[PDB]
């Protein structure tokens, strides 16, 4: 699959299993990691043009 | 037998591709031959009949 | 027939090893996926430059060190192997490191007054400790192709390389890093299509605004692949040997011919003239030292027997 | 790679070359260490003089 | 047929006597090359053994009809003297 | 201690024992394996089939001797692979998911060559085995007698043992996320990119306005096989979807369309195969179970179903 | 997600009536390419790849 | 180089709607690139023609009825968004569909209100039941080669549309599957190399044996991003593949042919002149399609490069 960034996704893991696992920290690390790594990807672009 | 302790069985069955007639040719489960003398080494007599 | 092949578009140079061409307008989604194709080519299979082979002034293997340096050779060579450059005649140059005397050892201690652009004139290798101490080597360098480490042939790679002739990590590929990004179309006719953005960064062997076609060819020359529909293939041609009458059951001894011919036809393994009677003349140009004169002897020494060249048969 | 034996047999050629592979490291490093050491110690004497 | 195989059970009504009939064809190919009456479509000897009851004919159970009668129509020819042989038991 | 407790010959060397022509490795999902099949790495096929190679080179001339052949067999050289199609093209590999407390923990298949070091496992039997993908394993056994191969196809084959021995629902069955795909193809929505709308053609997911939740309606003439073998023809208006209509490609059309006019979760889907087993025949019921697998994989992803912070109202 | 490992394998020469035992490369016509990589003492070189 | 001008040699038809479709040889696994990058092109901006808007003698709204139909009216919304065609010309054409008396409603009940071919006869629409029954409609059709939603056309969506003019998206292409696998090439000696496989399937209107040979070269519209983005063609080669006349290995194309006759012949795996020598006028037909000018008289110019039959 690919994002609303127009860019593919390195890994895919089944959420239909998750309600039997009874745990949600795995979703919250995934969403907070999207902020945490997204900071670094935006830095890779910004370091070029600098502005 | 032909995939285990029966040395006769496994050594023929391996080569029964060269016969073309890939068949069983067993001889004696050696783990039962062993047991027929372990039982006699405890002191219990054990032997066979025909049909 | 309604091709589009678009051209001309954009420029944003940043620093020699990175520039930033971008593409708009694009049709309804093209920019969202296409940047994943070159993610193979600009890693695996590219030409560019690398070191191919090395020979050193007292170091038979890189797994070691030399009594006078201040740094140690395996984990030095891991950094030396990245020295990749550009070359302007034939593909190869056997460069030299020429170094002696106290201090650092660098890309400025290397032979560079010829067909070569050492774009890495700030690379550093190690130190030396006295005004008469040395470190020196021959260094084969090509433009080459691929991402080849120092063991890739994997057998016939025990090979007999004279003890100190190092095979090297010939990683010719001038990029591993390539990726892309996207916008909406912003060409001031529109706000209603898509837009591709490139983030290529390199081995320093080139810049992203310097050259490209061979680096996109395993995507451009993948198009003739669907049309113009004639193709390519090779045969089997021989028979299983051999019986009477003993006109064919004879080695080259029977021919009355010269000695260099009898050495190279021996290497070419033609120990029965029963097949020299039928092998094509162009198919004798298949082992060296077998040239314009020995290839010309064949043309009557076979006939001298009362025989001929060019006599294929349905049973041998 | 290693070779070992009852000690009265001094060690085999493939270990005796590896002796000089390990000796190279210490033979070099101690020739740096002696300089690194006195470049501190005599720099303290040098500082007491500069005072 | 390799592509699913239980239909050869429902073809007959039982499942292990099935394997005895299959083996009766199988050994006569693997140790005798005995004549077929349908092709193989790459169902190699393991499953040519099952083909014989996907149809229901080409083990020796119909050679017991065919080749065993080629003898007995000589016994019919020759019946004119099989009387003298059967009289000549006495 | 050769007899009385656990370690004795009876249990350690007789009623179970160590066995040749065998192996184990980590389970992996194999969604392109057809129901009669299993995937096996080339060098594992080489190891498991050495008696066919060190046993046929000397029977075709494809090596000068079994001694010289060391250079060619361990190499996986070309001449190995005629020697192995002569097996693979009709050969039932046995597979195992110990501890085998129930029959379906062991079944029979057919090789497919692959990369890697794993064992590749057909998705409908992953349910029948209870396969648990945490780096647990399965085991492999090659049958080599003509008789063992005959009975493996007749008695142990996946296609030939589909049902629960306790009652008779399928356990060789449309499995873990396959059935969300089938449920998704058979759910319907308001607005729906098609609140009522129809089309054929998968390429119309690329025409601008379609959904598998779009609410099709169609008269479909539909049939039902009697116990005598005749066909009780029927016809009805329907209230349905594009995914419910695509399933009329896959459904064995001797049972009527109206059975698909629902939502095919695990609650329901087994009973379609069960009804096929009660009425049509074995091959029709196998094809209807097998072809539903790839039908699930074409559409399970396109459901976009997730777990996330506003999936938690 | 390529991982890197370091693992160990070993051998012996027993106390014979003389004292030593043999260690060399002679295994003729059994797998010759799997021999090409060795010391005089029948041992691989530090830095060579093996598989 | 091993981008060996890798033509579509191995197609294998399955009958006038589906072929195997394969591309060879490829760079040590490169069917993994092509089978997912180019397969997205084959789903983006493609040809064909189909229904786009409709005007019917009762469907003034969808909640309506027509005592004599069997769909009543609402189950007519089944094969419109479903009927497809080809078209010679410009991107708007028209049909009508005019069934009278008892029957289905079918191609045999159409009338051609514009330039429209109809490679979909089997696309039955609805029914009628009485000796005095009737139904009639207009149909709008378009070809283009790209997609937009029926209610996000946005500028051309504010025209005069009567209370009965039904509205559809850009339905212009009838394909029903496209697959994907990767295994070894045929190329009988150059064998370190793979093939892409794609197993496409339709509804008739095109076999994947037609819908490839310019339908894939839409790649000529995806390359501005990569192969001279600007104005700077540089000295570097194409480095080729020759194998010469009249070698016994040469393709059937080296008899000089007549449109996709070349594709549908080589799809029988008779790709090469060497075995075409067997095809005497007693058992010649085994091939797909290959129906006319090709089949007629080329058998005497076959004997001018120099082959023969008997």
């Amino acid at each position: 699959p690919y994002d609303e960034n127009g860019t593919p996704v390195d890994i895919v893991l089944n959420p239909l299993g998750v309600p039997s696992r009874m745990n949600i920290g795995q979703i919250l690390e995934t969403h907070l990691g999207m902020a945490a790594k997204g900071i670094g990807d935006k830095i890779n672009a910004m370091l070029k043009q600098q502005q | 037998t032909v995939k285990s302790d029966d040395v006769n069985g496994r050594t023929k069955m391996y080569k029964n591709i060269v016969d073309g007639n890939h068949q069983m040719e067993p001889g004696m489960p050696e783990s039962f031959n062993v047991l027929l003398k372990e039982i006699r080494s405890l002191g219990i007599n054990i032997e066979l009949e025909d049909e | 027939t309604e091709f589009l092949k678009p051209r001309l578009v954009d420029i944003e140079q940043v620093s020699s090893t990175h520039a930033k061409v971008t593409l708009e307008p694009l049709e309804r989604g093209f920019g969202h996926t296409l940047g994943n194709a070159l993610r193979r080519i600009l890693l695996s299979s590219m030409p560019g430059c690398a070191v191919t082979e090395v020979e050193i002034d007292g170091v038979l293997h890189e797994y070691s060190t030399k009594e006078g340096v201040q740094e140690d050779i395996l984990e030095i060579l891991l950094n030396l192997k990245g020295l990749a450059v550009r070359v302007q005649g034939k593909d190869e140059v056997i460069l030299t490191l020429n170094k002696s005397g106290i201090g650092p050892v660098t890309a400025a201690d290397i032979t560079h007054d010829g067909d070569v652009e050492i774009v890495k004139p700030q690379h550093v290798i190690c130190h030396l400790t006295d005004e008469n101490a040395s470190i020196s080597m021959r260094i084969k360098v090509q433009r080459g192709r691929g991402y080849v480490p120092a063991s890739t042939r994997i057998h016939s790679e025990e090979d007999e390389r004279p003890i100190g002739r190092l095979l090297v990590d010939a990683c010719y590929s001038p990029v591993e890093r390539i990726a892309y990004n996207v916008e909406a179309a912003r060409v001031e006719q529109r706000t209603d299509l898509d837009k591709l953005v490139i983030e290529m960064e390199t081995n320093g062997t080139i810049d992203p605004e310097e050259a490209i076609r061979r680096a996109a060819t395993i995507l451009a020359e993948q198009l003739e692949a669907f049309v113009d529909l004639r193709d390519v293939r090779q045969p089997e041609v021989k028979e299983e040997k051999p019986e009477f009458d003993p006109i064919l059951l004879r080695p080259v001894d029977d021919l009355e011919l010269t000695v260099r011919s009898a050495n190279c036809l021996k290497a070419e393994a033609i120990h029965y003239i029963g097949d020299l009677v039928q092998r094509t003349e162009v198919e004798l140009l298949k082992t060296p030292n077998l040239g314009k004169k020995s290839l010309t002897e064949i043309k009557d020494v076979l006939a001298s027997r009362g025989l001929s060249l060019g006599m294929r048969l349905e049973n041998w | 790679v290693q070779v070992f034996t009852r000690d009265g047999v001094e060690k085999d050629k493939r270990a005796l070359e590896i002796e000089e592979m390990q000796l190279k490291q210490a033979k070099k490093d101690l020739s740096e260490e002696l300089q690194i050491l006195e470049a501190g110690l005599f720099s303290r004497i040098r500082a007491v003089l500069v005072a | 047929a390799r592509v699913t195989v239980q239909d050869a059970v429902e073809k007959i009504g039982n499942r292990f006597d099935l394997v005895l009939v299959a083996a009766r064809r199988a050994r006569q190919m693997q140790v005798g090359g005995k004549d077929p009456l349908v092709p193989e479509e790459n169902d190699k000897t393991t499953v040519i053994a099952l083909r014989e009851i996907e149809e229901g004919l080409i083990n020796n159970q119909i050679l017991d009809v065919r080749e065993r009668q080629e003898q007995q129509e000589q016994e019919a020819a020759e019946l004119q003297a099989v009387t003298a042989i059967a009289e000549g038991r006495r | 201690d050769m007899i009385k407790g656990k370690q004795g010959r009876f249990r350690q060397n007789l009623l179970g024992k160590r066995v040749d022509y065998s192996g184990r490795s980590v389970i992996t999902v194999g969604p392109y394996l057809r129901l009669h099949q299993c995937g096996l790495p080339k060098k594992m096929a080489l190891e498991l089939f050495k008696p066919f190679i060190y046993g046929k080179l000397e029977l075709r001339g494809l090596a000068t001797t079994i001694k010289a052949a060391k250079k060619m067999v361990e190499r996986e050289e070309a001449v190995v692979w005629d020697i192995l199609d002569e097996v693979i093209r009709e050969h039932p590999v046995l597979l195992n998911r110990a501890p085998t407390l129930h029959r379906l923990g062991i079944q029979a298949f057919e090789p497919v060559l692959i990369e890697g070091k794993a064992i590749q496992l057909h998705p409908l039997v992953c349910a029948a085995y209870n396969a648990d993908f945490d780096g647990d394993q399965m085991a492999v056994h090659v049958p080599l007698t003509l008789e063992a191969q005959l009975e493996a196809r007749a008695l142990m084959m996946s296609t030939n043992n589909i049902l629960s021995p306790a009652n008779g629902e399928p356990i060789i069955v449309p499995s873990q996320d396959v059935v969300l795909g089938l449920y998704y193809m058979t759910r319907d929505c308001v607005n729906a990119k098609g609140m009522v709308l129809t089309g054929p053609a998968e390429r119309l997911y690329r025409s601008g306005l379609a959904s598998l939740h779009a609410r099709v309606k169609v008269r479909i003439t539909e049939y039902e096989k009697d116990a005598n073998g005749e066909l009780v023809a029927k016809t009805s208006l329907k209230d349905t979807t594009v995914g419910r209509a695509i399933l009329w490609m896959i459904v064995p059309k001797g049972l009527p369309y109206s059975i698909v006019n629902q939502a095919l979760g695990k609650k329901a889907i087994s009973k379609m195969l069960n009804t096929c087993y009660r009425i049509l025949g074995l091959k029709p019921t196998v094809i209807f179970a097998d072809q539903i697998m790839y039908t699930g994989f074409a559409y399970a992803a396109r459901s976009g179903a997730s777990v996330g912070i506003d999936d938690m109202v | 997600f390529t991982t890197i490992h370091i693992q160990e394998l070993a051998c012996v020469s027993r106390d014979t009536k003389l004292g030593p035992e043999e260690i060399t490369a002679d295994i003729p016509n059994v797998g010759e390419a799997a021999l090409s990589k060795l010391d005089e003492s029948g041992i691989v070189y530090i830095g060579a790849e093996v598989t």
